[PDB]
RNA sequence: AGCCAGGAUGUUGGCUUAGAAGCAGCCAUCAUUUAAAGAAAGCGUAAUAGCUCACUGGUCGAGUCGGCCUGCGCGGAAGAU
């Protein structure tokens, strides 16, 4: 029941990822199955309110990006140590 | 304060008794003490308390929303405080006189006796 | 009245409104709770 | 109080406090206390902060200690000259990074737990913050 | 007034300084000299002391000689190497702490 | 009864012939008549029942002597004679000493029906269930 | 948020106490009357009483209440020619 509006990452690496946190974005990745992994960027203000509910980690979510809808599940979420922020979220196809 | 679903408990209980109702009587409970309310409670002690009311549906967006079905006397009743009461039994007998004869003690406010069916 | 530093709201009658460049603590019911310098 | 029983070596030189902390989440407890700032925390501070948490909610609720000093930290005398070896061991210190969970709490309500951590926050030299369960 | 004066109350036994002793030395006069390091406060000569080990008091007394090196100064501040010895104290062990405290009288009033 | 000005309340014992251990001269500072006690109060005291606590309501300003209105018996006394042990416990609510039956506190609490707000007779039993929960006395309905 | 009323009966809840009656503590914190009222948030009494808040009614009337992450400030900030 969850719709995540996202875009495909043009740039990559440490220098690229820190520029996204200045613009209220954060890096991510959708992997699993026979398909190759793809680096995706998510908006912080929209996503940060969702994982407060317990249904985010249990129920299946649908990441909308360029008219795809991969339909993935949450695996591992890296948080920023000394603030309430998100660093990187792993996704698995299902 | 209760939300829309829980508010309908007071509405549907009043709306069903519009067609089936018999008599109603009003009084100003404003400026009044709980001991002045206890006079009507000990009046209902013979009748067991379930039959009688004075149960305040007195908001203009609660009881006056359930009035427009049938028997509209609440056009000019609106302003100030009103004590709504509805009974399935009941005659047009002495029940008015207890409120009238109590006016020796003043009874705080009687709402100038507006009157109901 | 004390000065100390932190205002610390104790009772329901506590006010906490700024006057000139230095905020004060005003309490009508309890004059002991009056404070400055926060 | 709260020091090593035995030590492999008596003295540590000095050391640096760099990088970020290890435990981003609370493993054992339901709530806890995280340190935002950076600095040296002596063994007397965590003893004093624990004494506030010892008597706050009486019997109900349990507390854990996720930190420990294990750093000798020598101190010289006053009128002595420089050199003539290193000073003797006086008090123990826990070096901690930003994002380290110092204390934890389980069997206390949410609103009551904020009061307990507020008292322990003033005992510590650096700024601190509240944390949730954070399962994943 | 005569009655109020008669009273002799001292209500303060606050510590003047607290010091831990280490590396005992031997002296002919007092029988022992316990090397000390003051962690807090200032140690004084004629002010009484409380010697305790593991939170319980092993011995009690009043200082007779406060001596650092050959100086024999009457006062020692905190975090300054210090020396101590007393009569009628047989056993000096490391890890114990000596608590020195000043004695003051509050005074009394009648009512 | 119209307005609150001057009243006194205290439980006295009717077991003896004209007793005043609790009050004596300390009945009231307003100047209550001591002679009127045996004349007025003892008329309806011995006529009903003796042994239990008997409260009082006194309203005198310039009348010297007086009369009295009917009263209601308390519930805490009905947990002594018509319940378990009369002495007490000492231990908190953690440990449960006594117990209650369904037959008890049904027709015993009916004697309080003189002056109560509660309309329904079945509702009077449920009010005493909460009262026994203070002590923690288990009841088997 | 003001103004205009109530703010309770059983019940001094049990227990500890010289006495604590909702308000020094401990445990339980329900059930009637109910518009609505917590066996009690604070002041007060030797202890009752008294007077308020929560909750809810009338009046008036459309934005209101409390947090989280930050831009840049306020106090904290007292020294000798
Ligand atoms: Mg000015
Ligand atoms: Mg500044
Ligand atoms: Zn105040």
């Amino acid at each position: 029941m969850f719709t995540i509006n996202a875009e495909v990452r043009k740039e990559q690496g440490k220098g690229a990822s820190r520029r996204l946190r200045a613009a209220n974005k954060f890096p991510a990745i959708i992997y699993g199955g026979k398909e190759a992994p793809l680096a995706i960027e998510l908006d912080h203000d929209k996503v940060m309110n969702m994982q407060a509910k317990a249904e985010f980690y249990s129920e299946v979510l649908t990441i909308v990006v360029d008219g795809k809808e991969i339909k993935v599940k949450a695996q591992d979420v890296q948080r920023h140590p000394y603030k309430p922020k998100l660093q990187h979220i792993d996704f698995v196809r299902a | 304060m209760a939300l829309n679903l829980q508010d309908k408990q007071a509405i549907v209980a009043e709306v069903s008794e519009v067609a089936k109702g018999a008599l109603s009587a009003v009084v100003a409970d404003s400026r009044g003490v709980t001991v002045d309310k206890m006079t009507e409670l000990r009046k209902a002690g013979r009748e067991a308390g379930v039959y009688m009311r004075v149960v305040r549906n007195t908001l203009l967006r609660r009881a006056v929303e359930g009035t427009p079905f049938e028997c509209l006397k609440d056009a000019f009743v609106g302003p100030t405080l009103i004590a709504y009461s509805m009974e399935h039994p009941g005659a047009a007998a002495r029940l008015f006189k207890e409120f009238a004869k109590a006016n020796a003690k003043f009874e705080v406010k009687a709402a100038a006796f507006e009157g109901e069916l | 009245m004390k000065v100390r530093a932190s205002v610390k709201k104790l009772c329901r009658n506590c006010k906490i409104v700024k006057r000139d460049g230095v905020i004060r603590v005003i309490c009508s019911a309890e004059p002991k709770h009056k404070q400055r310098q926060g | 109080m709260l020091q090593p029983k035995r030590t492999k070596f008596r003295k540590m030189h000095k050391g640096r406090n760099r990088g970020l902390a290890q435990g981003t989440d609370v493993s054992f407890g339901s709530f806890g206390l995280k340190a935002v700032g950076r600095g040296r925390l002596t063994a007397r501070q965590i003893e004093a902060a624990r004494r506030a948490m010892t008597r706050a909610v009486k019997r109900q609720g349990k507390i854990w200690i996720r930190v420990f000093p294990d750093k000798p930290i020598t101190e010289k005398p006053l009128a002595v000259r420089m050199g003539k070896g290193k000073g003797n061991v006086e008090y123990w210190v826990a070096l901690i990074q930003p994002g380290k969970v110092l204390y934890e709490m389980d069997g206390v309500p949410e609103e009551l737990a904020r009061e307990a951590f507020k008292l322990a926050a003033a005992k510590l030299p650096i700024k601190t913050t509240f944390v949730t369960k954070t399962v994943m | 007034a005569a009655m109020s004066g008669m009273l002799s109350p001292e209500l303060k036994q606050q510590i003047i300084g607290l010091a831990e002793v280490r590396d005992v030395f031997k002296s002919p006069k007092f029988g022992a000299i316990a090397g000390c390091m003051v962690t807090e406060g200032v140690v004084k000569r004629h002010n009484p002391i409380r010697v305790l080990r593991d939170n319980v008091v092993i011995y009690e007394g009043e200082l007779e000689s406060l001596r650092r090196f050959k100086d024999d100064v009457n006062e020692v501040r905190n975090g300054m190497e210090c020396g101590i010895g007393v009569k009628n104290y047989n056993d000096v062990r490391t890890g114990d702490v000596i608590e020195v405290f000043e004695i003051i009288e509050i005074q009394r009033t009648i009512a | 009864a119209k307005k609150v000005q001057a009243y006194v309340k205290l439980q006295v014992a009717a077991g003896m012939a004209n007793p005043s251990p609790p009050v004596g001269p300390a009945l009231g500072q307003q100047g209550v008549n001591i002679m009127e006690f045996c004349k007025a109060f003892n008329a309806k005291t011995d006529s009903i029942e003796k042994g239990l606590p008997i409260p009082v309501v006194i309203t005198v300003y310039a009348d010297r002597s007086f009369t009295f209105v009917t009263k209601t018996p308390p519930a805490a006394v009905l947990l002594k004679k018509a319940a378990g042990i009369k002495s007490g416990s000492g231990k908190p609510n953690k440990d449960k000493v006594g117990k209650i039956s369904r037959a008890q506190l049904q027709e015993i609490a009916q004697t309080k029906a003189a002056d109560m707000t509660g309309a329904d007779i079945e509702a009077m039993t449920r009010s005493i269930e909460g009262t026994a929960r203070s002590m923690g006395l288990v009841v088997e309905d």
